[PDB]
Parts: C-alpha cells; structure tokens; sequence
C-alpha cells in the first residue's frame, strides 16, 4: 500500500542555498504498507521517499 | 498468553514488543490482533492471535537456551568442504532458517574462520549481521547490554 | 517492487527492504535539469522575471 505524504522542513534557507550551490529541497516521508495475504499481517514503516 | 510488555522475539526481524491487542475485524469477526512494533527499522506488525504461532513467533529464550548455545559454542570440531561457494550456501540457508543454536554454529565457524585465515567482504557483512542479531538476542535474554553482551561473547568466543 | 516481489523470500521482507527511491528521485533529478520546460529565470529587469 501507500499512504499519507509529509513533508519536513527545508534543509537549507534561500540565500544559504543560492550562495553554496545546493537546491532549496524539502523530505518526504510516505507510510508505506505491506500486507501478507496467506497469514495475515501489515508492515508499517515511514518510507523516506 | 500474551501480555501488554512482553519483549516476545519475532523470528526474523530481533526481539520486538507488544504495545495492545487490536480488536479489528475482517468478514465480521473480531480477531485479537495484537500490535507488535520493532525498534530495529521502526517497523509495527499487526498479527492475528490464532496463526501466531503458525507464522512463528517466539517467546524469550531463558538460562538453559543460553547453556545451551553456550554449549554449542566452544567445540571447535567441523568438517565442510573446501569449495567455499557450499559453505556460503550453507550459511546462507541457515540464516534464512532462523535457529539460535544453528546461528551460534555458524559465528562460531566464522569467528574460528576469520581468526585463522581471513574472510572476504561479503564472508565479513555475513558474520557481522548474523552476531550482531545474535548480540541483539543475548542482550534482551539477558536482560541487559549490547557491549556487555558482546563481552560475554568475547569472553566464550572460544577462551 | 513486482520484480523483487517474488525473487525475495517471503517472511522476511519490509517496506524499507522492497522500495528503491533512486529511479524516482533520478527522474526528478532529470526532470529539473536538462528538459525543454525548466529554464533559466529571464532577470535583467522585474518585468522580464514576471
Ligand atoms: C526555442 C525555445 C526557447 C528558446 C531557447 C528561448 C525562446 C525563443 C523565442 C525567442 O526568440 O524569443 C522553446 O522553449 C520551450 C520549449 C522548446 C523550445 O526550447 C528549445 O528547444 C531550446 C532550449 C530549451 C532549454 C534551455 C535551458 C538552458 O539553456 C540556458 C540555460 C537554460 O535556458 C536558456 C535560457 C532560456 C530563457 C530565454 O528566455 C527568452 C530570452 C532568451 O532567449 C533566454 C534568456 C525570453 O524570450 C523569455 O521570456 C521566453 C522563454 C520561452 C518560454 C519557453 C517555451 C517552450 C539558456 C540558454
């Protein structure tokens, strides 16, 4: 399965970003859902995506 | 059987806990699925009460599994051919397994191993990730400590 | 993910084991550089950035 998309903070602020040439990016965090059909379970991580 | 708090091994993943008994239902029934979260990848596993034991769960291992695999330990005498590629093989099905006394054969095969020779990177991460859930096991058997559980190896690694 | 679905041994997997990242974020990657629709902001004056 997949659900519920969040975000963090950017890592980095604008000026910082502009001046050492990284990109203005911000993590994603999905909790991810593994279920087995035969014997019954979920799997429930936060997937950094 | 189960309790809310009881650091009950899961076979795969380490030892886990419990935190309550989910009451969820699928086709109308009610079954007791107990939630059972792991602190090694974060991870949080539903399991229905019935099938528990079909799926294999395990409680903790007491004093006379750690005579026993302390037993398993210091008795170096092993035959396996030279053809190491049988061997990798063979550990690898053990590690699919899932027995402690079968995992402590084998860091003991790759402490005697590594301490004789040398291993290759993959033979290495292999001893590594098997002791290390082994590590895992002892300690909370034990009841205690990752660097005191691995003194206690160090101490019946073959001394 | 349907791949390695079946290759791996059941009772054993996770969702932090089944999942690669790198193919998606490479298309993002690719997608922000290197494409017809991703230009350089056109500054010399206030009215050309708008
Ligand atoms: C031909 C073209 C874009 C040209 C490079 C610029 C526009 C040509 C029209 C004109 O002569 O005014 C098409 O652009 C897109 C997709 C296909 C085509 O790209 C193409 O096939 C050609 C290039 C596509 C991407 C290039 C990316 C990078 O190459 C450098 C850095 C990145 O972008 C380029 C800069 C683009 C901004 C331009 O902006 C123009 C003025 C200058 O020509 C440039 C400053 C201004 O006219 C600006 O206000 C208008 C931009 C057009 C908006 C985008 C339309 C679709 C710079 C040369």
């Amino acid at each position: 399965s997949f659900s519920d998309p969040r975000f963090d903070d950017v890592k980095a602020p604008v000026d910082e970003c502009k001046d050492k040439d990284m990109t203005y990016a911000a993590p994603l965090f999905v909790t991810a859902e593994f279920i087995n059909n035969n014997t019954g379970e979920i799997k429930s991580q936060t997937v950094f995506m | 059987i189960f309790k809310v708090g009881d650091t009950v091994v899961y076979p795969h993943h380490g030892a886990a806990l419990v935190e309550a008994i989910e009451t969820r239902t699928i086709k109308g029934e009610q079954k007791e699925y107990l939630v059972l979260k792991v602190a090694q990848g974060d991870l949080t596993v539903r399991v229905p009460a019935e099938n528990a034991e079909y799926v294999g769960v395990r409680d903790v291992v007491g004093q006379e599994g750690l005579d026993k695999v302390f037993q398993v330990l210091r008795a170096p005498h092993t035959e396996e051919p030279t053809n190491w590629s049988r061997r990798y093989k063979a550990n690898l099905e053990k590690l699919a397994s899932g027995d402690v006394n079968k995992v402590a054969e084998v860091v003991r095969d790759l402490w005697r191993r590594d301490q004789e020779r040398g291993l290759s990177a993959g033979e290495k991460r292999m001893l590594a990730k098997a002791r290390q859930i082994l590590v895992g096991e002892l300690a909370l058997a034990e009841s205690t400590d990752d660097a005191k559980a691995e003194t206690i190896l160090d101490e019946v690694l073959a001394a | 993910v349907r791949e390695r679905m079946t290759t791996q041994d059941v009772e054993a997997i996770t969702p932090q084991t089944l999942i690669n990242i790198r193919p998606v974020v490479a298309a993002i990657k690719e997608f922000f550089g290197t494409s017809q629709l991703s230009q350089f902001m056109d500054q010399n004056n206030p009215l050309s950035g708008l």
